[PDB]
RNA sequence: AAACACAAA
RNA sequence: AAACCAUAGUUAUGACGAUUGCUCUUUCCCGUGCUGGAUCGAGUAACCCAAUGGAGCUUACUAUUCUUGGUCCAUGGAUU
RNA sequence: AGUCUCCCACCAAUUCGUAUGCGGAAAACGUAAUGAGAUUUAAAAAAAUUGUUUAAAUCAACUCAUUAAGGAGGAUGCCC
């Protein structure tokens, strides 16, 4: 067994996985270099700096603490204008903090979208903006999937 | 931080003193016959010994202290005779003032030191060792001819 | 620092604490009664003893600090009356404007 | 911007301890000249030999040495380092230096050698003011 | 000012008995140190580590400073402190600092191996590192370390009176020097004079001439030796007279009544210092205005 | 591993160019770890009507130190207006000529006499003296005043770095954390004396008069009087540089 | 030396 | 088997000489003054040093061991 | 200098589809208005960095909690 199981997770150890496989690395290195495999000497060069990368942290990432208090504030809790912007941004949020993984890291424990009913939120609050009265035939109809229409100003 | 290392190169020349023979004159006779070979009683302990004598001789006694600290011989054959000295980039006048004043071998006699190139890197001292490799074979080639 | 050398110690600075809590100013200026205050209960929390309640209640004030005193050594009275229920009996102070409020 | 200085003087004393063996000996000029040049080949090589210095104003213990401005670091460290041992005292000399000018203004008594040393060096001092 | 922190005393073991030749010695010493010029001596004493120490309090400083040189302070006009050399090089369980710390004034080191170093470094509450000069350094000295423990404290300590012993240790002192010099960047370097007679003493200004040719500048000679050598003194002083820098035990008045300057004044079996009252209530506050 | 570590070498050889670098330095880790990185009312009542009480003495003290800096400097003002140099008649005067601004400037005959006595006492207590001085001992008496209480000590400023808060004496009426506050009297000065304590010496003297007239020479270091503990022990402390104490030795 | 690491200290 | 690439680029960034300017002090003149002018002198700092490039943050520096600007219910002296 | 963070392939989208005080591609990033707080607290005391390492009369400094972009009408305050 190359990985076993332990303590924390899986370890997989390199001395038996290099060591089980040696005559596949031997074929690979005959197929690669034909009369250098008998040489040893520097193949490989250094990688060019230009080339050169940075390495990066080993956790997701921090969420600013303005959409976690608003996410939380959302999910703890005629229409005016000022409320479908507002009702949008709660079902935005709710979304947001339901697939985002640092928001679920920052976010406190024993609290989870089936606690907090997000599924009903977002229905009842699609039908608000469905009761908003707008008028999609007023905006245009495109002709592709992806956003690209033609902005040109005659006279102007 | 770094220590500041300034390596020296110098090359042990043996000129001629034969006034009972004739010799030719040209650029690669003499150049032969001043690079002939070293002696065999020739190594890195009989220089450095040679040369801390000859630092106490002249300079006195703080001035071998001084120098003393890092004065040692990293690379030198007999069969060349090229030698890298290590020392301080604060000694490096010391080091050459006394290469100057060597006057001989305690066995060997008649014989002169070269100090050639001085840098901070040994890179830079091979680099520059290949290249007057490289130069004397071209006058060794044109007076072959 | 002796434990028992440190009981001594403990007594006589409460008993330091407490005496400058008292004698004219503190009773005269609501800040020097207010930091004293202050500062005894910071020392009294850090020697994590509790302090009798029969005292606790009816003893400072809460909007400055001075000692509840109506009126050997001459001072001032501390408040400006204590009347009756009238609804609910209360007891009024000279340095600041607030009463203290409780019922039977 | 600055002016070459042509030397700097230095301010000698001998600091001999056992006075019996103190007023026993008595050192000349010759003495320090020789204390000197065994200071100076112990501590340094030919280096600290060659270092040009003359004597001025030999006293009982006392004496006036002129030591190059280039060479002023070399002189002090040589002063401060050697020990006599076996020279002509049973008591081996140590030597301190008083103090340093470089501006000749320095007066310890009312005595005239001083004064012509003085005049003979301002008689070459407007000459290399001219010349 | 000028300090000599490194006067050594004739003895290194308690097993010793000190003749009173080497006394008279040291009476000359600190006589001739007086006449030319000098306001600081704080003579030393060297013990090793594996050694057994003295159960003892009263017996573990054979200076006796009130003895022969209270004798001789009233004539010479200076004052002497006691201080301490531990040599230490293996960390055995030998460890009895709580006593010696309290007893003597400063408290030094003399580190062989590197382990040593390290906890001398980290841990040992000590005021100057002595290194031997006269054998071959530890290891390849480090710059933070140094660095470090100067900004922590302890500084390093230079002594030019054992290149006067003989001539093969001149140049191991000089390369000992330059490495210390170049590693503690020129910072917390006190100078001091290891001599133990009269005769291998120099002035201030063969001092900072040997100093300057060693590479460090005069200028920071004459600072290291005037501010320098008054704070290591007022640390090691008050680290042991006084508690962790909170209380004092000396009242400064004017100009001389000074925590290392009052010596005399100061009472050392105790720590008390009784003087008439001085101090009333009645007196008017502004000292411009206060009469007597 | 032998062989095995023969091969990495032998694969080593052909990348990088000094083969036993990684395994002289450590570099060639053995295992690869595979895991995703991993009656509370009274008391609440206690706590609020504390929070207010020092919200309001903070604001007190702040009101009666203004109050008192501008009665100063008026009175002397006047004082100087109708030209009295002495304090038994420029009180008196204020007293029959002027009634509020009376009622709000301090007394120092008021604030000594019980103040000096009872400091004093407890000083006394404390530090355990007694008609014998054979009983003392330096470690544990500087600890207890390292560990005790300075509200309302005489303390008289002897050293300072600058040249003119030196020599003045008084009494605390408040201990604050930069600030030193203290009261003076002087031919018409009556002002409460805020002294910075970064840099600057205080010394307290203890009489004692039984047979003998002496005292104890006791004195503080503000610099370092700020990291100190408060009534209790066992705080771990710091050596800082022990380096900017250059003015006690200058001066 | 510098520069690197979910090391090691 | 190379991708090899820096208006420093891989333990390098040296050696002294000369000029102006900057801070104080001992001098003389017009107009008080004027980043007004000229002699007698002292000093040009410390943290500290690149190894692929850029941005943000924090932490070390400037006491005869160069400087500059402002603030202060900080104190000290004087007038109203 | 530092055992701090991030960019140095894209994705009409299981790909932080994040119109959330402003600027910014992002950032353990800069700053602005108000209220409060001190092991009795949301959290400092008995991830990195720093010898001291925020405050605890007032000021100054740190931390946290709110303020979505643009156009139109009315009221108040200033030159007028
Ligand atoms: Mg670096
Ligand atoms: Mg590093
Ligand atoms: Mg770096
Ligand atoms: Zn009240």
């Amino acid at each position: 067994t190359p990985s076993d199981l332990s303590e924390s997770g899986s370890k997989l150890n390199v001395d038996q996985f290099i060591s089980s496989r040696q005559f596949e690395v031997k074929q690979l290195q005959l197929a690669m270099h034909n009369s250098k495999a008998a040489s040893s000497t520097r193949i490989f060069q250094a990688l060019p700096r230009k080339l050169r990368r940075r390495t990066a942290s080993h956790n997701v990432r921090r969420i600013p603490k303005r959409m976690r208090n608003r996410a939380l504030r959302e999910m703890r809790k005629g229409l005016n204008a000022k409320q479908l912007y507002k009702a949008r941004m709660s079902i935005k949020l709710l979304r947001l903090a339901s697939k985002s993984t640092s928001m679920k890291l920052s976010m406190p424990p024993e609290v989870t979208s089936s606690n907090c009913h997000v599924r009903q939120k977002i229905k009842t609050l699609k039908r608000m903006i469905k009761e908003s009265s707008t008028a999609n035939p007023n905006i245009k109809l495109l002709n592709n999937r992806m956003g690209s229409y033609d902005c040109t100003g005659v006279n102007e | 931080v770094r220590l500041k290392s300034r390596y020296i190169l110098f090359e042990i020349i043996f000129p001629p003193t034969d006034t009972n023979v004739e010799e030719s004159v040209s650029k690669a006779d003499i150049l032969l016959s001043h690079h002939r070979a070293s002696p065999a009683d020739v190594s890195i302990k009989s220089i450095l010994q040679e040369i801390r004598r000859s630092l106490s001789l002249n300079l006195g006694d703080y001035g071998s202290a001084k120098c003393n600290s890092l004065l040692q011989l990293k690379y030198f054959s007999n069969k060349t005779s090229t030698g890298i000295i290590r020392c301080h980039r604060e000694d490096c006048d010391l080091v050459i003032m006394a290469l100057m004043l060597m006057s001989k071998i305690g066995d060997v006699d008649g014989l002169i030191v070269n100090p050639v190139k001085v840098s901070g890197t040994i890179k830079k001292i091979e680099q520059f060792a290949m290249r007057r490799n490289s130069k004397i074979l071209n006058i060794i080639k044109c007076s072959q001819s | 620092m002796n434990k028992d050398q440190a009981e001594k110690y403990q007594e006589r600075s409460l008993r330091q604490k407490y005496n400058l809590l008292h004698v004219l100013p503190t009773l005269n200026s609501r800040a020097l009664s207010g930091l004293y205050y202050k500062n005894f209960h910071n020392s009294v929390k850090r020697y994590q003893i509790m302090l009798p309640e029969q005292l606790k209640s009816g003893k400072f004030c809460s909007h400055c600090g001075c000692v509840y005193v109506p009126n050997g050594d001459s001072d001032e009275l501390g408040g400006e009356s204590m009347e009756g229920p009238k609804k609910c009996i209360q007891v009024n102070c000279l340095n600041c404007e607030k009463s203290k409020l409780f019922e039977w | 911007k600055k002016t070459f200085r042509e030397w700097q003087y230095f301010k000698l004393s001998i600091t001999s301890f056992d006075q019996d063996v103190d007023d026993a000996h008595a050192i000349d000029q010759m003495t320090w000249r020789q204390w000197l040049n065994n200071a100076l080949k112990r501590s340094y090589g030919i280096f600290g030999e060659g270092v040009e210095y003359s004597f001025l104003h030999v006293d009982d213990k006392l004496a006036y040495i002129r030591v190059n401005h280039a060479d002023k670091d070399t002189f002090s460290s040589s002063i401060s380092t050697y020990i006599s041992t076996d020279e002509l005292v049973g008591s081996p000399l140590t030597v301190s230096i008083l103090q340093e000018s470089s501006s000749l203004r320095l007066l310890e008594v009312t005595d005239d050698d001083r004064l012509w040393l003085k005049k003979v060096m301002e008689e070459e001092e407007q000459d290399c003011k001219c010349i | 000012m000028l300090v000599d922190l490194n006067v050594p005393w004739p003895q290194n073991s308690y097993a010793d008995k000190v003749t009173s030749q080497a006394v008279n010695n040291l009476i000359k010493t600190l006589s001739t140190l007086h006449m030319l010029g000098y306001t600081h001596i704080a003579i030393n004493f060297t013990v090793n580590h594996s050694e057994k120490f003295p159960n003892d309090v009263k017996l573990l400083n054979p200076i006796d400073i009130k003895r022969r040189f209270g004798e001789l302070m009233d004539r010479t006009g200076l004052k002497l402190y006691s201080r301490i050399t531990l040599i230490i090089d293996d960390p055995s369980k030998g460890q009895s600092l709580s006593k010696i710390s309290q007893a003597f004034d400063i408290v030094a080191a003399l580190p062989i191996s590197e382990k040593g170093l390290t906890l001398s470094t980290t841990n040992l509450d000590i005021d100057l590192l002595t290194f031997q000069y006269g054998s071959r350094l530890p290891t390849f000295l480090k710059h933070k370390s140094i660095c470090s423990c100067v900004n922590r404290g302890v500084k390093l300590e230079i002594v030019y009176g054992y290149a006067l012993r003989d001539v093969q240790a001149r140049r191991q002192f000089v390369s000992n020097v330059r490495s210390v010099i170049r590693s503690s960047r020129s910072r917390g370097i006190v100078i001091g004079s290891g001599a133990m007679s009269p005769l291998e003493c120099r002035n201030i200004l063969g001092v900072t001439s040997l100093i300057k040719n060693l590479g460090l500048p005069s200028d920071r000679c004459s600072k290291a030796m005037g501010d320098l050598a008054s704070l290591v003194l007022l640390n090691g002083r008050l680290r042991n007279k006084s508690h962790k820098q909170t209380i004092v035990t000396g009242g400064g008045s004017g100009n001389g009544d000074d925590v290392v300057n009052d010596v005399q004044g100061i009472d050392d079996v105790q720590t008390i210092k009784v003087v008439k009252r001085s101090m009333d209530a009645e007196q008017l506050g502004h000292a411009s205005k206060r009469h007597k | 591993d032998r062989t095995q570590t023969f091969i990495k070498d032998c694969l080593f050889t052909k990348c990088l160019e000094d083969p036993e670098k990684p395994f002289n330095e450590n570099r060639f880790q053995d295992t690869l770890l595979l895991l995703p990185t991993d009656e509370s009312a009274d008391k609440q009542l206690e706590k609020r009507d504390y929070q207010r009480i020092n919200k309001n003495s903070k604001i007190a003290l702040r009101e009666y130190i203004n109050n008192c800096k501008k009665n100063t400097k008026k009175c002397l003002k006047l004082a100087y207006e109708n030209k009295i140099t002495d304090k038994e008649d420029l009180l008196h005067y204020i007293e029959e000529k002027h009634p509020t601004i009376y009622e709000s400037l301090p007394q120092y005959v008021d604030f000594v006499p019980m103040y000096k006595e009872l400091w004093i006492n407890y000083i006394k207590e404390l530090l355990n003296i007694t008609k014998n001085l054979k009983t003392f001992n330096g470690s544990l008496a500087l600890l207890k005043l390292s560990m005790a209480d300075y509200n309302g000590a005489l303390l008289r400023v002897t050293k300072s770095k600058n040249k003119t808060l030196i020599g003045l004496q008084g009494i605390v009426i408040w201990d604050s954390q930069k600030f030193f506050i203290m009261i003076v009297k002087g031919n018409i000065i009556d002002e409460i004396k805020c002294i910075p304590k970064k840099g600057t010496v205080f010394q307290f003297e203890i009489p004692i008069s039984d047979d003998d007239d002496s005292a104890l020479r006791y004195s503080i270091l503000g610099d370092r009087f700020k990291y100190r503990s408060v009534d209790r022990a066992g705080r771990k402390f710091k050596s800082r540089r022990c380096d900017d104490m250059l003015y006690y030795i200058q001066n």
